[PDB]
DNA sequence: AAAAAAAAAAAAAAAAAAAAAAAAA
DNA sequence: TTTTTTTTTTTTTTTTTTTTTTTTT
């Protein structure tokens, strides 16, 4: 029986154990969600009782844990319901020893290391923690958010080992209420005060301090952002990365706080955190994370031949791409380039090839004026994929950008804390306005770009932060208007090293057509007034992520070759932006994340032959002409 | 400012709410407090505070239908804006639809009017812009370089964060005069704010997206 | 006296293990082990645990479940084992090292079950604080009735008696060395910064690491203490550090020699006398870099090096030749700096603005635990006898340059911070790669001009390697050719005819040797150095002076050191002086 | 007129030297 | 009651970052 820091009446209550044991029991043995979809509960057979096959799960994997959704009892019994949440620390162990008892009537044979504890979550949302109130401390509740900074493991005692300093008698006693009863007498010799404690031979659990930004979906009117200190015990640690967002279920907790670290007083006034009790990584209005691919158990076999029989599709790369934030009018091409840098090319290995890491994300620079709809695809993209961050060019510097140092303010303990592009490790990073960037900030972006590392060397530590981040850029053309007179690279006005980076670089143009006026104030209106469902192509990335690993071949290989050369001739002119080798590999992302979008597996003539296209179709390749402009 | 002595610099003073009391103040809002003027211990000598009974936001915080209803009571409020300065009937008909503001759509599309007065010296562009300071129920109106930087924008000052005239401004009418002399850090903030209406910052001790 | 019948039991068992295993040969070896054991400046005896296993299964699974209630009795078993067979002192104490655990575990798999049990660990050194004498156990003095309290355990922290039972040179230290160490790249999760755990070692390895190595720390998870309160950290105890990735399977030249394995010493000898050892050697080193053949071959003379030399005045000559690479992008520059740094040991790659003076340089703190103070390594000392790979050169600060023009005029950095004064050595040698100023590489210009160093930075580099993207369609369709070959064929398409471990030891065991100039081959050199002055007599990209001179020389010793060789041939000169004279580039105008 | 490099401001962290109060016996 | 170790506070300095300013194309 793990015990769990995180935890006729009890005491001042309104529960009794036997009632909310067997109340528990009751819910556990005959619950059916009705509108249960077969597809939002995957490898379930949905006609018997949910948990029963919860449990049944537990005892094939062992993972001693049981995911309760709150809102299953809110519907089932309310009164129950109010119970857990007002007094989590008394429900909690109910519920534990409610489905110990079931899972041990069956199964009476399985073996777990401890007793299966139950991890309530979905909670009633408090959209905003300041509205909290001192009547809700100590009670459950879920809170969303994004994970700033996780610190080290804390090794917290829960039996001390006590030896006489005489005899060498050994008791272990056990934490009874937060502190542990010192014996003060040895009970074998009986000598005073010759009880020693032990601490390595001691117990210990684990506590990690998470601190945690809230994006709370209720923002009064000039209110700062809120972080909040969050602890997770014995299983929770390092379940959540920086930059992840989470829903984070625990409990209400204030304490108090010594004047001084060292003094007994403490301030009339608490401080309060929250003890996490259940991580929820999955939302309805963004992509599947790492972690959600990583467990194979995600998509139903249904569900898996429904995402095959749409790649069979012939448009499947346009639906795809037509699906992309629909309010934004006829970008087919920018929306093709996004869904690429969503799909990502092969990750590869070249340790064997001593040439060290190679970048298999897609970067994408959108140049435009201002007028044109650029910063709403950058925002949109930033409120889609998971582990994505955004910038704005004058409002963050290179050290904030990369890593910096600072005293955390409740250890007291000058710790490094990751930067903006970190954070976005694993996911995108929205640099808007880029053109409004002071070359400083702007010469980090060229390693995380092409290495995807980042070697800092300060006097607190040196050491490679690895990012992986896929840069989606956004610019103004110099004077904030795209005068035809300059020509398209003095009109970018951007050094060509890091254009050279950039694998995409649409140019975002006003074409004065009457018609294509006429059709985007007609969407405009319509927007004002007011396709492929974010279930399904959410579904398509996670599965091509975790499957598809595309292989180049030998047709793609030479076409690629002949493309090439064809760019190296291509953008030999005065003014065009010129092709390097560093652009041959783009072409294979590109191609590959095409191939991606297939599931084809193997990279072929189609692949590389849409990648070229998409690659001249930005910069207006045909469009221009040796006299650029 | 207008009761601070002539020689001297507005005086601030402690306030401890509780209770009820509480949720009632944000930063920026004009309030009238009556409270108990009480120390607290530390010769004897003893800071002060006041402790909060009752707050009532005032002036501009503040918290028939006939001539609603009737045509030209569209003209009555442009007339009725700063009318010691005359002339310039459309731009004040123009500024109303500022205070009034569109309205958001949600398919994120921004509801709020951007209004910029530029013209030559002396043509009651400054009494205008102080004008809607005194009349918008959130506003904040700064002048030039004298609140700049941080000014606009918020800080990490346990480290709190704080914000800016834009973040007090928040869902309000920010006052810019002088736009053209702005420093241009300051200005590549603003063009954040009249597009994304957020503050994204990523400085060394500041990493958050603030809501402007 | 109660006693802990599984630790008496380990005990008997272990001492019979020590007693009674037999290697091979059937002789017993921990036996000759302990043999070295009587002379002082030794008291640890190395058992690897796969003969722990071997021999008593039981045994070792109860070391590796207990290993830190069991590992004092392992010690009095040693204690028992050596004291019978010899006159060991009786105050000596031993102790108990163990190696080869076969399973290792991260940094981030350090929780708490693993407390007070046996665990390998691998990390990277950051720095190691100064040796200190440790209290184990010694004697108390009660003030109120002078009744001594006698040998009180200390747990790593100053632990009176508790109630008394009614100094120093009466009492026991060992060797104490806390050394801190950070996650690997490897290990390191999505987005998180690496974590760091004081690691604390004791007597025999308490200096075998250093700052910057990788190494694999054996050992057990402990918690520290920093009515009362019972805030514990944790911090690992290593009984054994080892080198993570070992270079010899097995500092002078005979001394690497005997340091190797009889296939590893013929492998090197073999390659010593391959002739064509230098293409060889060319290719392997950089299998997917097509073409730059010039480049190559600097990197590799960079990574032999000359023979530093010292004046009868004592001016100091410098032995160790540095390289620049400046070019349009897209030339493979980074890719130059990044294969050295994952290959050469001891190699440190930095960036143009990432690094600020005092990691880039060094940094003093004060040691948390005495009076004295503890000096942070920067990139440049983790460099030394290495390598330095700074990419994006250009764009380093002013601030910085000085201190990396310091570091190559007098290979030394002097700090006087925070309350200590040092002079400290970094012979390291600089790979720059530095941008065009405009981006690219204009042929109508002196190199003084095409780029944004200062006149000092660059009269100190030996080497001037320039990558112009000639857009030539021969050039263009090899470079796709092997780019796209690389990206179908992933692990194979590089057949590097040596590994790169076996070029790590060809290169260890030649750095030792310091060739010679013999007559015929100073002649050589004082006629190629007249031939390559009257070259500057069209322009050349950069003037030519006596540093060409100094160049030349290093570089003709760092070719001796190539082949192994102890005089400097003419050959090898001629191929210095042809490789610089190819360095030196037309300035060609219309 | 605008960008690049330098200088200064300012804020946070560290040393530390000394006077006073609370806990221990 | 009398010591002692801590607690503070009161100055001062130092280091990093940011911001502001100066010089050059
Ligand atoms: N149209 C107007 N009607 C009334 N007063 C005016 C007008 N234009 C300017 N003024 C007067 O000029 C003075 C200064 O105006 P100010 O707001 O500083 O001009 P600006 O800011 O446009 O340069 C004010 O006291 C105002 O009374
Ligand atoms: N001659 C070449 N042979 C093989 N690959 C090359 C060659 N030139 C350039 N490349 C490729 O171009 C890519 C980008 O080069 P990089 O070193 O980043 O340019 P820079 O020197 O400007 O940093 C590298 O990944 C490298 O593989
Ligand atoms: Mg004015
Ligand atoms: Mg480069
Ligand atoms: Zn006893
Ligand atoms: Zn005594």
């Amino acid at each position: 029986v793990r015990q769990r820091p995180d935890l006729l009446v009890i005491w001042g209550t309104d529960v009794n154990v036997a009632a909310c044991k067997e109340n528990f029991q009751r819910f556990l043995q005959r619950f059916i969600d009705p509108l249960a979809k077969e597809e939002e509960n995957v490898g379930i057979d949905i006609t018997e009782p949910l948990y029963m096959q919860r449990l049944g799960e537990i005892n094939v994997i062992g993972e001693p844990f049981l995911n309760v959704n709150c809102e299953h009892i809110k519907s089932f019994d309310k009164n129950l319901y109010r119970q857990l949440i007002s007094y989590p620390q008394e429900v909690i162990p109910t519920f534990d020893m409610a489905v110990n008892e079931i899972f041990f009537d069956r199964y009476p044979d399985s073996i777990l290391e401890h007793q299966i504890q139950v991890r309530p979550f979905n909670a009633l949302k408090t959209k905003n923690m300041r509205n909290l109130n001192p009547e809700d401390i100590d009670q459950l509740i879920t809170i969303s958010g994004m994970v700033i900074r996780t610190s080290q493991l804390i090794p917290e005692m829960q039996e001390a080992f006590f030896q006489c300093q005489v005899c060498a008698h050994t008791t272990r006693v056990e934490m009874d209420r937060g502190r542990i009863a010192e014996p003060s007498v040895c009970g074998r010799c009986h000598t005073t005060h010759s009880m020693a404690l032990i601490h390595n031979r001691s117990l210990f659990s684990d506590k990690q301090m998470i601190k945690l930004q809230e994006s709370p979906e209720d923002m009064p009117a000039g209110q700062t952002p809120h972080t909040v200190i969050l602890f997770a015990h014995n299983d929770l640690v390092d379940k959540v990365q920086p930059g992840d967002r989470v829903n984070v279920t625990g409990i209400y907790r204030a304490v108090p706080i010594r004047v001084n670290p060292r003094v007994s007083n403490v301030k009339s006034v608490y401080k309060t955190h929250i003890d996490v009790i259940h991580y929820r990584k999955t939302d309805a209005k963004r992509l599947h994370g790492l972690d959600e691919e990583a467990e194979q158990k995600l998509f139903s076999e249904k569900r898996v031949e429904l995402l095959k029989e749409l790649s069979r599709k012939p448009d499947i790369y346009e639906r795809l791409a037509s699906a992309l934030a629909p309010s934004i009018y006829e970008h087919e091409d920018i929306k093709k380039g996004i869904l690429l840098q969503l799909f990502g090319g092969t990750r590869k290995d070249f340790s064997h090839t001593g040439r060290g890491k190679f970048r298999a994300e897609i970067n994408i620079l959108l140049c435009g004026d201002p007028g044109t709809s650029k910063s709403q695809l950058l925002q949109y993209v930033y409120n889609l994929v998971p582990r994505g961050q955004y910038t704005s060019g004058k409002g963050s510097s290179a050290v904030g950008l990369t890593a910096y140092v600072m005293k955390d303010p409740e250890t007291r303990q000058l710790v490094l804390q990751t930067g903006a592009l970190v954070l976005s490790d694993n996911g995108i990073c929205c640099i808007d306005e880029f053109d409004k960037m002071n070359e400083s900030t702007r010469s980090v972006l060229h390693e995380v770009m092409e290495q995807q590392t980042l070697s800092i060397a300060k006097a607190g530590i040196i050491c490679q932060l690895n990012a992986r981040t896929s840069v989606l850029a956004a610019a103004n053309p110099i004077e904030s208007q795209w005068n035809p007179k300059k020509t398209t690279i003095e009109n970018i006005q951007l050094p060509h090293t890091l254009l050279s980076r950039f694998d995409l670089i649409f140019l975002m143009l006003d074409p004065q057509d009457e018609a294509y006026d006429r059709r985007l104030a007609h969407h405009l209106v319509a927007l004002y007034y007011q396709l492929l469902d974010m279930a399904v192509l959410k579904d398509y990335i996670a599965y091509a992520h975790s499957t598809i690993m595309p292989r180049l071949s030998e047709e793609a290989s030479q076409a690629l070759i002949e493309a090439y050369v064809d760019m190296r001739k291509i953008g030999s002119s005065r003014g065009m932006v010129s092709a390097y080798p560093r652009q041959l590999e783009s072409l294979i992302r590109l191609a590959e994340a095409h191939a991606k979008v297939r599931l084809s597996n193997k990279v072929e003539a189609i692949d590389v032959e849409e990648a070229k296209r998409l690659h001249r179709e930005a910069l207006k390749q045909s469009a221009t002409d040796p006299r650029t402009g | 400012s207008d009761q601070v002595p002539v020689g001297n610099i507005p005086r601030s003073i402690t306030v401890l709410v509780e209770g009820e009391n509480t949720r009632i103040a944000q930063p920026g809002d004009h309030v009238s407090v009556t409270g108990i003027f009480l120390p607290i211990l530390r010769g004897l000598l003893s800071e002060t505070y006041l402790e909060a009974h009752r707050i009532v936001k005032m002036n501009k915080s503040e918290d028939e239908l006939r001539q609603i209803a009737e045509e030209d009571f569209y003209e009555k409020l442009a007339a009725s804006i700063a009318p010691e300065i005359y002339g310039h009937e459309d731009v004040k008909k123009a500024l109303l639809l500022l205070l009034v503001g569109g309205v958001d759509q949600s398919p994120k599309i921004r509801g709020n009017i951007n209004i910029c007065l530029m013209g030559d010296p002396g043509v009651a562009k400054s009494q205008l812009l102080s004008y809607i300071d005194r009349l918008a129920p959130r506003s904040q109106y700064t002048t030039g370089r004298g609140s700049s930087g941080v000014g606009l924008t918020a800080a990490v000052l346990e480290l709190t964060l704080e914000g800016g005239a834009l973040v007090l401004a928040d869902q309000g009418v920010c006052c810019i005069d002088e736009f053209d002399k702005m420093a241009e850090a300051d200005r590549t903030a603003i063009h954040e704010v009249m597009e994304q209406q957020t503050i994204s910052i990523a400085k060394a001790g500041i990493l958050t997206t603030l809501n402007a | 006296e109660v006693r802990d019948e599984v630790a008496e039991k380990c005990q008997k068992l272990f001492l019979d293990f020590l007693e009674e295993f037999q290697s091979s040969d059937g002789e017993i070896k921990y036996l000759q082990l302990a043999e070295e054991l009587i002379r002082p400046e030794r008291n640890t005896l190395v058992v690897s645990f796969v003969d722990l296993e071997q021999f008593n299964q039981q045994l070792s699974t109860t070391i590796q479940e207990e290993f830190y209630r069991v590992y004092p009795y392992l010690c009095r078993a040693l204690k028992t084992f050596v004291k019978d067979r010899k006159e060991i002192p009786l105050a000596k104490d031993f102790y108990v090292a163990f190696q080869d655990l076969p399973t290792r575990h991260k940094i981030r798999e350090l929780t708490s079950s693993r407390i007070g049990l046996l665990t390998r660990i691998s990390g990277q050194v950051v720095r190691t604080h100064p040796v200190h004498p440790e209290l184990v156990s010694g004697t108390f003095l009660c003030l109120d009735c002078q009744t001594v309290i006698r040998d009180v355990e200390q747990q790593f922290k100053y632990t009176q008696p508790n109630i008394c039972r009614n100094d120093t040179n009466k009492s026991r230290f060992v060797d104490f060395q806390k050394v801190r160490i950070q996650e690997t790249q490897a290990e390191l999760p999505r987005g998180s910064i690496p974590r760091s755990l004081e690691v604390i070692l004791r007597a025999e390895a308490v200096e075998s690491a250093q700052a910057g190595d990788k190494c694999d720390f054996t050992g057990t998870l402990i918690v520290v203490p920093d009515v009362r309160d019972l805030s514990y950290r944790l911090v690992f105890l290593a009984c054994c550090v080892a080198p993570t990735n070992p270079r010899f399977g097995g500092q002078t030249a005979e001394s690497i020699k005997n340091q190797m394995t009889v296939k590893e010493w013929e492998k090197v000898f073999e390659m010593s006398q391959d002739k064509n050892l230098y293409h060889n050697l060319c290719t392997s080193l950089f299998p997917t870099i097509h073409g730059n053949d010039e480049v190559k071959r600097g990197v590799l003379l960079m990574l032999f090096g000359g023979v530093p030399k010292t004046t009868g005045e004592g001016t100091s000559l410098r032995g160790d030749i540095n390289v620049c690479i400046v070019g349009d992008p897209s030339t493979a520059k980074s890719q130059f700096l990044k294969h050295v740094e994952e290959f050469s040991p001891r190699a440190v790659y930095t960036s143009g603005k990432a690094s600020s003076a005092a990691g880039l340089t060094a940094a003093v703190v004060r040691d948390e635990e005495s009076h004295e103070f503890v000096i942070e390594a920067g990139a440049l000392m983790l460099a030394d006898n290495g390598v330095c790979c700074i990419d994006e050169f250009d764009k380093m600060d002013v601030r910085d340059q000085v201190a990396i023009h310091e570091a190559m005029e007098q290979q030394t950095i002097s700090i006087t911070k925070a309350g200590v004064k040092a002079t400290l050595n970094a012979r390291t040698s600089i790979l720059a790669a530095a941008n065009p100023i405009s981006g690219h590489y204009d042929r109508s210009k002196s190199l003084k001009q095409n780029i944004n160093l200062s006149a000092p930075i660059m009269s100190r580099f030996d080497l001037f390697f320039i990558l112009v993207d000639e857009c030539n369609e021969v050039t263009d369709y090899a470079i796709a050719r092997r780019i796209v070959d690389l990206h179908s064929r992933i692990e194979e398409s590089i057949d590097r005819v040596y590994s790169l471990d076996d070029i790590r030891r060809y290169l260890l065991f030649a750095r030792q040797f310091k060739p010679k100039i013999s007559k015929e081959s100073e002649d050589f050199i004082v006629e190629q150095y007249k031939h390559l002055r009257q070259r500057d007599g069209t322009k050349s990209s950069w003037r030519i002076t006596v540093r060409q001179l100094e160049s030349m020389i290093r570089l003709s010793e760092a070719m001796a050191r190539m082949h192994c060789c102890d005089e400097v041939q003419p050959k090898h000169v001629k191929e210095a002086f042809r490789l610089l004279n190819k360095s030196i580039i037309r300035v060609e105008t219309p």
